[PDB]
């Protein structure tokens, strides 16, 4: 019964570790991966904005805006393949936010340098990086020793989260088993289905 | 006695041809649907907006495919990780333009196959067997949980789970070398590791016990009406077959505890198929298989290639082409 | 091949004065640029900012120029645009900034002239590699 | 699509004649 | 004419299973 | 009667020069001085008639008037091509590196 | 109200246009000594119509009404421009920025998708002349810029596209180029709009204006591979005047 | 031309100078390109067979003579006849040579 | 990754067979132990069950009847017959390696399964036509540009930036 | 010659069928004596 209980609750500490930066401030564990990659489309707007981009009509590729497009409920949203970590929300990033999602005037007037910092250490301290601690995607070269506290976190805890519902099924059929006493196995003198009528 | 109890007795009758069982009760009605919506979806379904990009994937066989390329295609990114059950679309048109058939298909089937692992369990209860069979069953079942749904979990996205088809696995298995280099982890190669050597000791004890098999027949008939069912006695010499074993290689790495001998037959390929399982359980978490990307260098410092930057530029391949119109900014970050 | 003082001597200055560099302050460069820079500048480019890299000849055309020794450590005290014509500490750490920036806080000269020359020397040893970003990898 | 017609006379016989072949087989002993 | 041809031959397995589950050869104790 | 307007534009001037009217912004980085702030004038006040009316854009310093005179044999105009500055292409057009 | 983010979030108001009381009939006086703005303009589009292909013998195309299938992203909104007075009196909304366009995907009976960029770009939309006030009969009508669906950048299934891609179909080395060249050949359009506003509530103290919009523009033609279609859009608008 | 090497399903054209310097090629991004046919005027001239003495200098022209320049000498092709589809098959040394192996 | 990348060898029917029996071999392997091993006898009194088996003991160390009546009403069907069980053993991994190796003798000559013609026909007519049989060839092509120049030295491909095949941004 | 291509398929069908049917009801005949 406890590795049933510990091994569900190692499965929800890896999602608080993943997702939450409330009780696991991105201060200290670096950003969630949702974070990231929201960041990296703020740095990028940003740049672009100080160019003289118009990030509110840019068209991108597909259609769809390359900075700024609607979540399916319609709020306004970070574009690019970003548009998938909508639901992320940060001190960093909230003040942008109006009622209908990231507001066009606070994204022409109001982003404050500690804004565009703050996404630019998130976005190059993404939680993606090798078993041997080179840090960044699977292609990048050798020089960045690092990966993130959360990715740590979270793949310990789906291990051992995994092996302790394994041990649970172990322990609780052994349990049924020796409670009933047939864990040492079958009983050749009554044999149990020697006794029920076949299938067929 | 009262109706509740002449169902309960139908439930976990070891008499119906199948078992239900009180996981067959949640099993039956979620594997019907989930192979239901399937079936009908790969024959007729129509192209899925897969990345969000209002670029359309055509998976079915009435919009263009063959048994090799089609699929149901994973639910559109712009859905990410919201559950989008089909009273959440405002028409079928809808539901099906994202990809909805993804979700539920999923969704039924993990809880089915969940539920199958459990019946396993509840039938030799009910038998009077031990009970570890479903503990096996656990490696498989882990490694479809991994491709459904803990690898959308840590990208954020059911449109990166595993596509319901024979192409749309091979798409999956290639962007996921391309972004965590799976071949170089050692879960995955411990995942090799497993299915080789559960293959190798498969060929090996069928062949050995074959081998040893007793002389209960003439050369006209098969061999294996020399076995007749429920017999009393053994139909090989285990003794003869590890005096082949134990000279082919030698006496001490062979096995004579035909216990021992099986117990090790179920552990290989299980311990190893939990490994690869847990591999892209982490590596949905971007802890990604080993970089040695310019680990040599020269006295003055040139890059010295090795097979590893070999790797790496089939993995840059894979990385720059795949869903070619899907990204705006220069890094891939899930 | 080796790592030698000619391949360790770099432009002091615009003046087409040189200075010479030891083995060990090109690592030290290499350490330090990894502590403080790499995050961003792996391998000569700047992720935040691709348009950007750190190809000598694109320090060359900086205002003020880049490709030697002085104007990078002035960079590493008090960058600009590429132009001059705006400061960015508050945007790229820098000595100003090490308020903002923790890890330029126990940066010596010693140690901002090391990474300059690391700067200097790699793309004379990894060529186009250097600021090519992936296609070069 | 533009499919090769022969696809379905060479797929029809790959599976009718040795599907046959099993059934007349299998027939013939269950009558002896 | 493919489409018909790989749901037919789809639906001959499908069919296979129900008469080897149900019409199998009974396994006897012989 | 069906051609790419972008290979064709690699047969004119732009092939060769920055085009003022075409051009993404990052190619202004090729020449000293002329980044970020003179291509973000450039680019703002873009479609020209001639490579000269650049000295014309309102609020030039001396200084930039000269970095501009410097650096007019650098340039071209062509017609504006609708695919290049759609989108706006001329300020980030998916290129990094 | 002052509604927040989290109030809103998710339940699909983010894409609905603000609105004014039954009881904004007032107008808004026009000082034509005085310079104007639009502030803020909303557009939802509230149905989708594509005209059917009337067959060769033809007699008459029709309208039909189509099903969205990409869901609540198909408003414009923060859109701002200049208010002009003309002399001849007329007012002229000169559309500066905003976000100004929405990919939309409707499909028609028979299973038909199609795409279209909903948009204002470059809206220039004027009144009839010697307009003193905008009230609830004020109209504007206006053009606006429908550039290619895809951008340049876009690339098709086997690799091709305008300003990246294959210029060849691969797959087929020896196949003759002529047939192909429609498709390997991308073509990137822009074409004109029409939409008429239709003023209906004014609410003359704030400046905010509402009404219902009809638009005229083509479908994506998936960069010269295939002939668009004509789409009417329908919906409702609203806007905040400020003086400038 | 550079010439298709057999283990490649598809190639790009890069033409190199005698020396194997690349001096044009049909880019994939267009952006940066600095050796298309249209920036280094590359003509096509044809000696003996059907086009013995035509120029060409138009560059879509110039560039599918180009694509059929990875494949070795250039012919004409009936592909009406057969219905052919383009793509390549394998000869009966082919064939036999993988039957008996 | 060359398997992949030039002869689209996860397409061919042949590999796709050698999977099937050598993942069908682990299979069998795991489920025969496992079956095995939860349907043993009770024939000693230890609770670990490995001493109570002597390897010239004439009995049947497991039951085949209860094995049987399991798998039948688990997955419909079982094994009835101890003989075809272990040669179907030997038979599945034995067979799918054999299918692997003959297509490989087909890749020898690039006789590969690479295309399905009637897919591109389709898609180079109809630029809106996509499966996931032609995204899996765009990243075959990726593959052998970005990896051949290094892969294959001998052939001094040299390959400027502008040719190489790339989507957007990355 | 432009003929009907289904006609190969309905030939061989029509041949295959029926004659194996016979061939099925001769052989398990045999089989009893
Ligand atoms: C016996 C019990 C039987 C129960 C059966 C019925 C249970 C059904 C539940 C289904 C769970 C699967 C779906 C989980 C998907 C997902 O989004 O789950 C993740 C969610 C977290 O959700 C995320 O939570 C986020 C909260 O963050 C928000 O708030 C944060 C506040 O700091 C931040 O600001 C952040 O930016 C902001 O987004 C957002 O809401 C994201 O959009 C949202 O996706 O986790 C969770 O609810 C925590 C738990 C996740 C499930 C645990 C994983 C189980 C793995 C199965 C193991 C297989 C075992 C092997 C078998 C052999
Ligand atoms: C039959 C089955 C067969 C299959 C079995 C598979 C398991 C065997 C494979 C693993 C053994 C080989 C690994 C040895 C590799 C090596 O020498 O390992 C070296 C690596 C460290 O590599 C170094 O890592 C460095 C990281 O660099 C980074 O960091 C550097 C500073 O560290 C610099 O800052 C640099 O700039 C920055 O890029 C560089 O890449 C070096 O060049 C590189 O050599 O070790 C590390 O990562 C340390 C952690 C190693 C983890 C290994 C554990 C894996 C065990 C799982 C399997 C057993 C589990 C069973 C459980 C019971
Ligand atoms: C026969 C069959 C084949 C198998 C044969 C056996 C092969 C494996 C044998 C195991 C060898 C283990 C020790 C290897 C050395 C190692 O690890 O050495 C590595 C380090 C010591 O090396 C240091 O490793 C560091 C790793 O970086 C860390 O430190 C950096 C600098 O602070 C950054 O902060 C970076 O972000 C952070 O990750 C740096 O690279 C240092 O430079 C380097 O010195 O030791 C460690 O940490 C020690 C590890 C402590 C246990 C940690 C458990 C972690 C939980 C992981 C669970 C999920 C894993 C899933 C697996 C997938
Ligand atoms: C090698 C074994 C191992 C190791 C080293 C760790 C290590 C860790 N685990 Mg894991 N864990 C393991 C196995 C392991 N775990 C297993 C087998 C499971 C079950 C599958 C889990 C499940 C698990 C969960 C569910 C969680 C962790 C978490 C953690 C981290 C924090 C632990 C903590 O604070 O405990 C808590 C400490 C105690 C319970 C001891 C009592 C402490 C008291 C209550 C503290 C009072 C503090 C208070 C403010 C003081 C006030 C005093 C006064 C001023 C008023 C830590 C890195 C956490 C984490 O970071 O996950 C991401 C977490 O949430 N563990
Ligand atoms: C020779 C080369 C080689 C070999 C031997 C393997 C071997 C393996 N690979 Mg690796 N791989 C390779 C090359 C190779 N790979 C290369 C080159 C790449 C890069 C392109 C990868 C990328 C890669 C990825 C990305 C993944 C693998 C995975 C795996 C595993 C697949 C088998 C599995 O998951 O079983 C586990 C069992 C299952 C998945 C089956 C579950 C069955 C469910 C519960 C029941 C289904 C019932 C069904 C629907 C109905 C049947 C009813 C019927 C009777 C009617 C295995 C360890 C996978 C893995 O580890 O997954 C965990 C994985 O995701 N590989
Ligand atoms: C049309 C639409 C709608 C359809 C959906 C399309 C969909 C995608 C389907 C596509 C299907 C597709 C194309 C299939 C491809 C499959 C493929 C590649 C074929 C391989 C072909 C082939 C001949 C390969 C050669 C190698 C080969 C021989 C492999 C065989 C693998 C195999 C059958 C292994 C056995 C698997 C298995 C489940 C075993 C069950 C055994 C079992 C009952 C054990 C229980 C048991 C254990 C005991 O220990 C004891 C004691 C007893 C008593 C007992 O009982
Ligand atoms: C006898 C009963 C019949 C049994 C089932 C018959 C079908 C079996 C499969 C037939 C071959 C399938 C070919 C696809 C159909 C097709 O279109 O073919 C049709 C092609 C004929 O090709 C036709 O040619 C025409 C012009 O003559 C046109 O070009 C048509 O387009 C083209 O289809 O069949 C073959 O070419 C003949 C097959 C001879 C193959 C010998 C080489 C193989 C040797 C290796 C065998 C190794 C086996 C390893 C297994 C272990
Ligand atoms: C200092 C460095 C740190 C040190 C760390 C130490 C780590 C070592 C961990 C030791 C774990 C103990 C062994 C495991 C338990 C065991 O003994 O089993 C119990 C049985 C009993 O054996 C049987 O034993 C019987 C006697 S009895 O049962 O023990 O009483 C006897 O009858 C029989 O003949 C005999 O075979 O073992 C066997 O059946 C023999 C096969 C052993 C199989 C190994 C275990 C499972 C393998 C999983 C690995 C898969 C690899 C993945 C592939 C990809
Ligand atoms: C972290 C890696 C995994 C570590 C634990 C893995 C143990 C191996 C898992 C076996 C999966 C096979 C399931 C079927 C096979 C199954 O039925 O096994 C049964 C087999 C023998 O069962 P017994 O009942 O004799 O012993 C188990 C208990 O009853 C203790 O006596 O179990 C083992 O030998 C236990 C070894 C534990 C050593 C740890
Ligand atoms: C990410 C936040 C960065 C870190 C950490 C460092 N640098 Fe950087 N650098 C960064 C950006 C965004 C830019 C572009 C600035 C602009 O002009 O808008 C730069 C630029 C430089 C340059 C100039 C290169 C040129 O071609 O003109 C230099 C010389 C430079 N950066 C150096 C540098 C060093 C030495 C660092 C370590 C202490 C370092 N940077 C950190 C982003 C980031
Ligand atoms: C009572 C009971 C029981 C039984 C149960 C059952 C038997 C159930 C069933 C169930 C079922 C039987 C269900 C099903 C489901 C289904 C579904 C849910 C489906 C869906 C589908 C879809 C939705 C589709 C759609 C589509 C597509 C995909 C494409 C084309 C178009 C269309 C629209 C058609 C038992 C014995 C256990 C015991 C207890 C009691
Ligand atoms: O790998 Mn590459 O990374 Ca995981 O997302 Mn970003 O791109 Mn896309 O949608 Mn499926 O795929
Ligand atoms: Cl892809
Ligand atoms: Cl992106
Ligand atoms: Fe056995």
């Amino acid at each position: 019964y406890s590795l049933g209980a510990l091994s569900m609750m190692g499965f929800i500490a890896t999602c608080f570790v993943w997702f939450n930066n409330t009780v696991y401030p991105s201060e200290f564990y670096g950003p969630t991966g949702p974070e990231a990659s929201q960041a990296q489309a703020m740095t990028f707007l940003i740049r672009d904005q100080k160019l003289g981009a118009n990030v509110g009509s840019a068209q991108g590729p597909t259609g769809l805006g390359k900075y700024l497009m609607r979540s399916p409920t319609g709020e306004i949203i970070f574009g690019g393949e970003t548009m998938r970590f909508w639901d992320f929300r940060g001190p960093w990033l909230e003040p942008l936010r109006g009622p209908n999602g990231l507001d066009l005037n606070k994204i022409k007037n109001d982003i404050q340098p500690w804004q565009e910092r703050r996404a630019a250490e998130y976005m190059t301290h993404a939680p993606l990086g090798s078993l041997n601690s080179v840090g960044g995607v699977a292609t990048e070269i050798n020089s960045v020793n690092f990966v993130s506290p959360r990715s740590w976190l979270a793949t310990s805890h789906f291990v051992l989260a995994f092996f302790f519902l394994v041990g649970h099924l172990w322990h609780a059929g052994r349990a049924r088993a020796a409670a009933a006493g047939f864990e040492k196995g079958i009983d050749r003198e009554s044999e149990p289905v020697l006794s029920m009528p076949s299938l067929d | 006695a009262n109706l509740w109890e002449r169902f309960c007795n139908w439930v976990t009758s070891t008499d119906n041809r199948l078992y239900v069982g009180w996981f067959g009760v949640i099993m039956i009605p979620t594997l019907l649907a989930a192979t239901i919506c399937f079936v009908i979806a790969f024959i007729a379904a129509p192209p899925v907006d897969i990345d969000g990009i209002r670029e359309p994937v055509s998976g079915s066989l009435l919009y263009g495919n063959n048994i090799i390329t089609g699929a149901v295609v994973p639910s559109s990114n712009a859905i990410g990780l919201h559950f989008y059950p089909i009273w959440e679309a405002a028409s079928l048109d809808e539901w099906l333009y994202n990809g909805g058939p993804y979700q539920l298909i999923i969704f039924h089937f993990l809880l089915g196959a969940s539920c199958y692992m459990g019946r396993q369990w509840e039938l030799s209860y009910r038998l009077g067997m031990r009970p570890w069979i479903c503990v096996a069953y656990s490696a498989p079942l882990a490694s479809a949980f991994a491709v459904f749904l803990i690898y959308p979990i840590g990208q954020g996205s059911f449109s990166d789970g595993m596509p319901l088809g024979i192409s749309g696995t091979f798409n999956f298995m290639i962007v996921f070398q391309a972004e965590h280099n799976i071949l170089m982890h050692p879960f995955h190669q411990l995942g090799v590791a497993g299915v080789f050597g559960g293959a190798l000791f498969c060929a090996m004890h069928g062949s050995l016990v074959t081998s040893s098999l007793i002389r209960e027949t003439t050369e006209t008939e098969s061999a294996n009406y020399g076995y007749k069912f429920g017999q009393e006695e053994e139909t090989y010499n285990i003794v003869a077959a590890h005096g082949y074993f134990g000279r082919l290689i030698f006496q001490y790495a062979s096995f004579n505890n035909s216990r021992s001998l099986h117990f090790f037959l179920a552990a290989w390929p299980v311990v190893g198929v939990w490994f690869t399982a847990l591999g892209i359980s982490t590596m949905a978490f971007n802890l990604n298989g080993f970089n040695f990307n310019h680990s040599v260098i020269d006295a003055k410092g040139n890059v010295i290639n090795t097979w590893a930057d070999i790797i790496n530029r089939a993995n840059l391949g894979m990385e720059v082409m795949h869903e070619r119109n899907a990204h705006n900014f220069p890094l891939d970050l899930a | 091949a080796e790592l030698t003082p000619e391949v360790l001597t770099v432009p002091l200055n615009s003046e087409g004065k040189t200075i010479t560099l030891t083995e060990k302050q090109y690592l030290e460069g290499k350490r330090l640029f990894q502590y403080a820079c790499a995050s961003c500048h792996v391998g000569g480019i700047t992720k935040t900012n691709p348009s950007l890299d750190l190809r000598t000849e694109t320090l060359a055309l900086a205002t003020p120029p880049r490709d030697n020794i002085e104007g990078l450590v002035d960079y590493m005290k008090n960058p600009t645009t590429y132009d001059g014509e705006q400061e960015i500490a508050e945007v790229h750490p820098s000595l100003r900034s090490a308020d903002i920036f923790p890890k330029m806080r126990n940066l010596t000269e010693k140690d901002l002239v090391a990474i300059a020359g690391h700067i200097l020397v790699e793309p004379k040893i990894l060529g186009d590699k250097w600021g090519g970003g992936k296609v070069y990898y | 699509m533009e499919v090769n017609q022969l696809g379905l006379i060479a797929t029809a016989l790959f599976v009718l004649v040795p599907s046959v072949f099993l059934i007349i087989l299998y027939v013939q002993t269950e009558s002896q | 004419m493919e489409t018909i041809t790989y749901v037919f031959i789809f639906a001959c397995i499908i069919a296979l299973f129900f008469f080897a589950i149900f019409f199998r050869e009974p396994p006897r104790i012989t | 009667e069906l051609v790419n307007v972008v290979d064709e534009k690699l047969g004119t001037a732009y092939g060769e020069k920055i085009d003022l009217n075409n051009t993404n912004i990052a190619a202004f980085i090729q020449y000293r001085g002329l980044y970020p702030t003179l291509a973000k004038l450039i680019v703002k006040n873009a479609p020209y008639e001639s490579v000269e009316d650049v000295l014309n854009i309102p609020g030039l310093t001396e200084r930039q008037k000269q970095i501009l005179r410097e650096n007019l044999e650098h340039f071209t105009v062509t017609e504006v091509e609708t695919a290049l500055v759609e989108g706006g292409d001329r300020y980030n057009n998916g290129l990094y590196k | 109200q002052t509604l927040t983010y989290d109030d809103i979030v998710g339940t699909g108001l983010a894409n609905k246009c603000p609105t004014l009381d039954d009881t904004a009939r007032g107008a808004y006086p026009i000082d034509s000594s005085q310079t104007y703005r639009i502030a803020r303009l909303c557009l939802q589009p509230t149905t989708f119509l594509v005209k059917e292909e009337p067959k060769n013998k033809r007699q008459e195309a029709e309208f039909v009404p189509t099903k969205l299938v990409t869901r609540e992203t198909t408003s414009l909104d923060q859109i701002q421009g200049e208010l002009k007075v003309n002399s001849d009196g007329s007012l002229t909304f000169v559309e500066e920025d905003g976000i100004d366009f929405q990919p939309v995907t409707v499909q028609m009976a028979g299973g038909e998708r199609i795409p279209l960029l909903f948009t204002v770009k470059n809206l220039v939309a004027s009144t009839q002349p010697n307009v003193t006030s905008i009230t609830t009969s004020t109209d504007f009508k206006g053009e606006f810029n429908v550039p290619s669906y895809r951008t340049a950048n876009f690339l098709d299934p086997k690799g091709r596209g305008l300003a990246s891609g294959y210029d060849s179909a691969i797959a087929l080395p020896q196949a003759k180029e002529e047939e192909l060249a429609r498709a390997n050949v991308k073509r990137f359009s822009l074409t004109k709009g029409q939409i008429s506003l239709n003023v209906a509530k004014v609410d003359g103290r704030t400046g905010e204006i509402a009404g219902t919009f009809e638009s005229e523009q083509l479908s994506d033609d998936d960069m010269g591979a295939h002939e668009p279609h004509e789409v009417k859009i329908q919906g409702v608008f609203y806007a905040s005047i400020e003086p400038a | 031309v550079r010439r298709m090497p057999a283990f490649f399903e598809s190639f790009p054209v890069i033409l190199t100078d005698k020396n194997g310097v690349v001096k044009a090629d049909i880019p994939f991004r267009r952006a940066e390109s600095k050796y298309s046919f249209e920036q280094q005027g590359v003509t096509v001239s044809f000696y003996g067979g059907e086009l013995n003495g035509q120029t060409f200098t138009d560059p879509p022209t110039v560039k599918s003579y180009a694509r059929k320049a990875i494949f070795g000498e250039i012919f004409e092709f009936d592909t009406e006849t057969l219905n052919s589809d383009g793509i390549f098959r394998t000869s009966p040394r082919g064939w036999f040579t993988f039957a008996h192996a | 990754l060359f398997f992949q990348g030039f002869h689209n060898w996860t397409l061919n029917p042949f590999h796709m067979m050698g999977v099937a029996g050598v993942l069908g071999g682990a299979l069998l392997c795991a489920i025969h132990g496992a079956t095995v091993e939860n349907t043993l006898f009770q024939d000693g009194e230890g609770a670990s069950t490995f001493r109570a088996f002597n390897p010239t003991q004439a009995e049947e160390t497991y039951s085949m009847v209860t094995a049987n009546r399991f798998w039948s009403q688990i997955f419909g069907i079982a094994f009835s017959n101890k003989r075809w069980l272990h040669f179907f053993m030997l038979f599945v991994p034995v067979t799918g390696l054999w299918m692997s190796a003959i297509g490989v003798v087909g890749l020898a000559l690039n006789l590969r399964s690479y295309d399905f013609i009637s897919q591109e026909i389709r898609a180079a007519e109809d630029p809106e036509f996509e499966t996931f049989y032609t995204k899996n060839l765009l990243l075959n092509e990726g593959i052998r540009a970005w990896m051949a120049p290094q892969d294959q030295p001998h052939e001094n491909f040299v390959f400027p930036e502008e040719v190489l095949p790339r989507g957007n941004a990355l």
